[PDB]
């Protein structure tokens, strides 16, 4: 028996990923009892971002710029290129401030059964950016179609000059043994690095 | 409300089989201990999270706990003993002013990176004792009062007169260091070392004078 | 580091309750992978909710209406008024569907702390609304802040004709004893109905 | 190991414990010394032997009756029947109850074969005398809703005073998050308070 | 008593402790009786392992004694626990040490409790010996330490690699393990 | 991870405060358990339940109420109830037929005012749609035509030569014979006496004891 308004908002809101229905609900009632200079400028910023801001031409990162600041950035080395599904990904990477290199950013991981060929990832212009004498670290999850996605890449890749890598799969920080999945054990025990 | 979330380093952790994790932290509004069942909250991160209180539970539980800072260098050996130290300080004065919150932690930073590491532990030991108000006595001997006092005191921790005392003078270093040594400045404290042969009495020194204080 | 557009978007992201930070971080960010018709129409929905649809004079439930459908609709009784602390309560009330008669929605408990009295809640108008030989239900939370406005209710209530009532306090269904905190359980406990 | 096996195995026995609970707990448990685990075993079967069913009601005891039978101090006017000897205690807790409860031991469920037989209550009715009450604490679940009404349905003949205790929204909740079927009996179980 | 012995044991609070003793009060004199059996068959009848640390019964785990295992490879592990999880990932047939703890000065345990001493006679000339104690600073000290007091000892060292677990995005991980599984990886391609 | 609609035919607990349920569904009958609707007996419900290898009884997500029955809980309606349920759950292992049967049955043993009687008839509809047919035109022993005698062994019908009790009154018969060709409208419309019910229970009682387990 909802106004029909409230029913949009309400579907609006519950299309955004971690909005249960009630949720949705909860979020827009309470989006009611709020002034509207709250709500004009909640609307505003959305619209003023989806205007504004951008992905960068050279790694598929954001920016209102035209190149995100770590591309401009002078003290970076071109020398090498992460490549990562998403730009959370890069933001994730950079918190870690043990990764000086540039980024590439596909936006994607291959699904075929979700209709996802690399027509549909940016894989096409990083391409060029590869070269002789250069490394590129393949940052896709740990995720079946991240690895698939890392291995196409790897096999695309081959041709051109560069070094290829893979971040390491296995064991976290502050893990136990006892309490970690038999795959991950697998995977650091083989994997491991022998020092002596 | 009962629900507060802080700014942290963790400088004591422990387990119960059941799975859950209980730790102690130091924040600069003092030390907390808080408990959570289940940053993945490692030993000497810096952490921050939020922890609920109350009449419920008297041991304050965990509800989300997120790293700001790590250093990973303190596992090799050596930084490790001593950070292991540090903390066990920060644990033993600071009874949960911020001072000590940025002192401590200083000391974990210059204990992780600085290439001499025993001297960190020690300067900084003695800061830390000396913020939190236990002060090496120098100028008069522990027994009799006599100026200068240059010599071990086993009892007491403190320093005792030829004249008064069983075993032989702390070296001239040792002894300079621990007259002036909590005037001076981290900065300019680093660049006066006891010389490596030297140390030992001056360890054997500040063992028992903090086992008798605390 | 981020173009201050995102900043911005975040920034009205977490103001919103329910969204933690990292939430609303991880919120823009997807936010940005969707398509240019699925902002300007949450926008759009947004800013149409804040204009179109506001609070029902009578019992001051929300509706695009002059009066919410609850006040106009012909088939409920006017005998008995339920009142209630927000919109939601309404509408799970509702759900009930053991509930024939009309609403008030104060829109807020009595909080003196935090600087709320019925100057603010829509105390003022219920008044002209009861009468003699009617039922008010007062169906405020539990909460002591709940259990006060109620309280404060009645006695403001009291020179004005009707009936006065309250929703049991006590065990709801499917629960143990066992289980069942020691406050709820003295409450269901006194307030027994007697049968035989 | 074939008695490790025992242990553990005896470990998932118990509820609260699954497979690697039970290994955790085996395991931690070989870390004890004689002295923990042989008391351990030890309080565990003077809890078999040294204490036993109370014949009067139902609560567990060691010697010839309970703490609530025998103490003399309780009022012998009512009598307050619980689904099991958990409830007796979490009642004693609300500190709103000093007189008798009788203990059912269990709810009645055809299906899952129970009988009032197996139940407690033909040891019930020589406790009740005229002119008395009885209070049926047994659960909210339709089975132990059933069970008392059964209970009074069938204790109405003797001359005591038959109360149940209060179907409504548990102290300090508000109703919003409040389901359906509580709501609705907390609406109709209203207590009035202000009567013209 | 029963109760509070249950309070005693670990995943046991006040209410799970009732709930534990209420029910318990509701077996036969059997289940309460072989119990307490199981129980002290297990005080009794199984002790520590001195070859590698392993629980067992007989005068050898299954592990040590059992011949199909190779003996080029021991691999150390915090405790027990670890021992199972490990051969679960059907990834190993050599040889499990188990350092019965990890090394924390703090909570005052040295390697002394710890049964590294025993180790150190089970490493040969030209074995390798991989480093399974956990990720968290106490065990990646325990490992550090591990290693170079062994590497005097022909045998080589290797310690199981840090890195982002299987079927995880970076995005939701932490800052310490990304740039660890960073500087850790592994190259595939090179020109 | 799948949502379905149901009722909830069973119920069970371990006292880890685990409650293990059986539901009936139109997708057939669905046994899911839940660690901690508060997922009441004979509440109809709908819910969120995840499947796997991880754990081979399907969990529990999300419960939500869609309509239900507090009458069932007086205690008429109440033993009829847990026998329908126990119906619900003996056949039906599969079409959505039997399932808004039962519901209709849960419904009509609520409200019906011959509760006894809504118990009786759905009763043997149940058991019939679920292909169980008592045997009547055909003497249990030697075949013989219209038989009218209680036979214990096998539940059915014995005629007066292969009979050691004497013969169901002729409501019983007349409702046994044309059972299960009657619409429920029609048979509601055709109750046995009172009186001659008990001969009828103690009848049901052994058909479905020899055929049903
Ligand atoms: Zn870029
Ligand atoms: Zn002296
Ligand atoms: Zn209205
Ligand atoms: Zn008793
Ligand atoms: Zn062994
Ligand atoms: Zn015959």
């Amino acid at each position: 028996k909802y106004p029909p308004s409230l029913v949009s908002l309400i579907r609006e809101l519950s299309r955004l990923p971690g909005i249960g229905p009630a949720s949705a609900q909860a979020l827009a009632f309470h989006l009611f009892e709020q002034p509207r200079e709250d709500i004009e400028r909640l609307a505003s910023a959305l619209l003023e971002a989806k205007r504004d801001l951008h992905v960068c031409p050279i790694c598929f990162n954001i920016t209102d710029a035209e190149k995100c600041d770590v591309c401009a950035d002078p003290s970076r080395d071109q020398r090498t290129i992460c490549v990562v599904e998403e730009p959370g990904d890069v933001i994730a990477l950079e918190r870690s401030g043990e990764y000086r290199g540039l980024y590439h950013v596909l936006h994607g991981v291959l699904s075929p059964m979700n209709g996802v060929g690399p027509d549909k990832l940016h894989i096409k212009p990083l391409l060029p950016r590869v070269g002789q004498g250069m490394e590129v670290i393949l940052a896709t999850g740990t995720t079946v179609e991240g690895d698939a996605t890392a291995l196409y890449l790897q096999r695309l890749l081959e041709p051109l000059g560069a070094a290829i890598s893979r971040i390491a799969y296995g064991v976290p920080v502050g893990g136990s043994l006892e309490y970690t999945d038999e795959v991950t054990l697998g995977r650091a025990l083989t994997g491991r690095q022998t020092v002596s | 409300s009962r629900t507060a979330n802080r700014s942290g380093i963790v400088i004591r952790r422990r387990v119960t089989p059941a799975g859950d994790i209980i730790v102690t932290l130091l924040t600069p509004q003092g030390k907390l201990k808080a408990i959570a069942r289940g940053s993945s909250l490692n030993l000497f991160h810096h952490v921050g999270v939020q922890v609920y209180q109350g009449p419920h539970n008297d041991l304050a539980s965990v509800k989300q706990a997120v790293l700001e800072g790590a250093l990973p260098t303190l596992a090799e050996p050596e930084r490790y003993a001593f950070a292991h130290l540090m903390a066990e300080f920060a644990d033993a004065l600071f009874q949960e002013s911020e001072q000590a919150f940025d002192l401590f932690a200083a000391s974990l930073r210059g204990v992780a990176h600085q290439p001499d590491p025993e001297w960190v532990a020690l300067v900084m030991s003695y800061k830390l004792l000396g913020l939190a108000g236990v002060i090496p006595q120098t100028a008069r001997c522990a027994r009799c009062g006599a100026p200068d006092p240059e010599h071990p005191d086993p009892l007491g921790g403190q320093l005792l007169c030829s004249k008064c005392a069983a075993l032989p003078p702390y070296p001239p270093a040792v002894l300079d260091f621990l007259r002036h040594a909590v005037r001076r400045t981290v900065r300019a404290s680093f660049e006066q070392p006891v010389p490596s042969a030297d140390r030992p009495a001056l360890w054997r020194a500040l063992e028992k004078f903090v086992t008798v204080q605390v």
